[PDB]
């Protein structure tokens, strides 16, 4: 009981806590599983802001030449 | 003076046509910005037309008429 206080955390803690670290260890495997997903298919098709390749120009010319 | 009358009148003496290399070639760029006269050379430059006139279809325009003489558009007479 004297080895229980000022030395030991107790049963509540890391039954409260651990579950805790579980949770936001879930969060980083299912969103890194997202990413993973999310890479395979924004490389194959240029759908989304992500491995977008850098096009041409926006605007260049528009006024009127001495064209045939 | 201690070298505007003292080193210039060496440079006389002593090679005077390094006199002419930096006088002839400092009035190349000191003059064009100081004289009113390049505004109307940029005149007559943009208004001589080497491309073909374009005609713009009007609706409610002003400072425009006929290929005829009237009073409308640019058209410089810079000096006749």
């Amino acid at each position: 009981r004297w080895i229980a206080r000022t030395f030991f955390d107790g049963p509540e803690k890391n039954y409260e806590r651990t579950m805790a670290i579980l949770q936001i260890e879930a969060e980083k495997a299912e969103l890194r599983l997202k990413e993973l997903e999310v890479r395979r298919l924004m490389r194959a098709r240029g759908d989304g802001p992500w491995f977008h390749y850098p096009t041409i120009d926006k605007e260049l010319i528009d006024h009127s030449p001495k064209a045939t | 003076a201690e070298r505007v009358a003292a080193f210039l009148k060496n440079v006389w003496a002593k090679e005077p046509v390094l006199v002419a290399s930096f006088a002839i070639a400092g009035l190349a760029v000191i003059l064009p910005t100081l004289s009113p006269y390049t505004k109307y050379s940029l005149m007559i430059n943009x208004x001589x037309x080497x491309x073909x006139x374009x005609x713009x279809x009007x609706x409610x325009x002003x400072x425009x008429x006929x290929x005829x003489x009237x009073x409308x558009x640019x058209x410089x007479x810079x000096x006749x």
